[PDB]
């Protein structure tokens, strides 16, 4: 699963 | 400290010089060492501080996947390499982890900064789980589950349900349940829960924060497909 | 500046 | 050394999932470390040497480039991170040719081998060349040069015209002609003659060798139609 992206 | 000679001033021209470089490691080093002069950070310089360590822990942890993909497929060198990122890796967890401990979290000025710091310490304990075993990985996903609940906390009293940070928050704190705390309710009720208050209030907004948190509504959304 | 060999 | 306690085949396979995991750096180490065994490399290792130092010195020359432009546009921040950069180029650089000059190069090789690192110490101190400035960088232009003319004898002598690292040799002695050596008819010579010279020795190639052959071929056209 994908985090914050930054 | 390397840079304890170096002007803080200096140190963060060179970690901007460092990023147009694209050279991540000496960006990370000149926030390092901007963060050790003790005083607090702007937003900017958070944010480069924040840019700097995901870039060198990002490659880090891609090469890691790389690695055990390969050394699950199958002598000890595959193994031996991989620890060998690994503990790489988790050198540069714990010196992320150390500048929010010594000393930025408790010196943070306002609510937004802790809100970040507190963040930043989730995350990076979670990347410590990510290669963590047995009784240290116990330890390590209760400090990242301290740390981004005392996070929690703060962004719920102080903060607006729209709030990009509290929602970026909210969203690595349900991966957090997700991914490594096998807690999918959870992280389903966390995110469902952060998408309707934001929701709620997204009227209120103006053009560019109204873009800026359905962005992160819609990472949430992406979750929460997978998970349900 | 002018490409060299890529390998 | 750090790799004196490993076998050399560990090195060589570590260097391998080193490239899969794109950690030139560590690839570099890997391959120092086993090139320190004193054993002839094999065609293979060779090129896995080349690969890891050219990765790690690109990076190098990329950042050097933008802090270069950045101190030409323009405290004496640039200028400092510029010659750290610099310096740790130039490390690397005098490193290869060190493993170049102490192991690599000998009198008793085959044709390929020797071609092959004559060609890269000539490449090296192209590299060093290109951020030298005054009569130090025209001694470092002379030695490139000498490096290159030994390695484009032995390849006339001993290779055909369509060999890949024959082609190879004479694409970057002509980009050094035309980048570094102020000499563009020479380069423009040297890459015409080359091309026709492999052209008319195609109809000899099996269909792999003339994909190889090939290949190196339009990069020579590419820079020849670049420059005319
Ligand atoms: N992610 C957390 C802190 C740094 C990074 C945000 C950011 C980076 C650079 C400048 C400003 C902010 C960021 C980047 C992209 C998307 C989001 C949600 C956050
Ligand atoms: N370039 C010089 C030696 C290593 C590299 C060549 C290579 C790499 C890996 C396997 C075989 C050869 C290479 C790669 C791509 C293009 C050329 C022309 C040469
Ligand atoms: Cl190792
Ligand atoms: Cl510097
Ligand atoms: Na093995
Ligand atoms: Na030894
Ligand atoms: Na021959
Ligand atoms: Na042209």
């Amino acid at each position: 699963t994908p985090s914050l992206p930054g | 400290g390397a840079m304890g000679s170096m002007e803080r001033a200096s140190l963060i021209q060179k970690a901007k010089l460092a990023e147009q470089a694209e050279r991540y490691e000496d960006m990370a080093a000149f926030m390092k060492g901007a963060v050790e002069k003790g005083e607090e950070l702007s937003c900017e310089e958070r944010n480069l501080l924040s840019v700097a360590y995901k870039n060198v822990v990002g490659g880090q942890r891609a090469a890691w996947r790389v690695l055990s993909s390969i050394e699950q497929k199958s002598g000890p060198e595959v193994r031996e390499y991989r620890e060998k990122v690994e503990t790489e890796l988790q050198g540069v967890c714990d010196t992320v982890l150390g500048l929010l401990d010594s000393h930025l979290i408790k010196e943070a000025g306002d609510a937004e900064s802790r809100v970040f710091y507190l963040k930043m310490k989730g995350d990076y304990y979670r990347y410590l789980a990510e290669v963590a075993t047995g009784d240290d990985k116990k330890r390590i996903i209760d400090s990242a589950r301290s740390a981004y609940q005392e996070a929690m906390d703060i962004s719920k009293k102080e903060m607006p349900p729209t709030n990009p940070i509290r929602l970026g928050l909210a969203l690595n704190f349900s991966v957090f349940h997700y991914e490594i705390a096998n807690s999918p309710e959870e992280a389903i009720s966390l995110a469902k829960t952060t998408f309707d208050e934001a929701m709620a209030d997204l009227h209120t907004l103006s053009e560019d924060s109204y873009k800026d948190s359905t962005l992160i509504m819609q990472l949430l959304r992406d979750n929460l497909t997978l998970w349900t | 500046r002018t490409p060299s060999l890529p390998g």
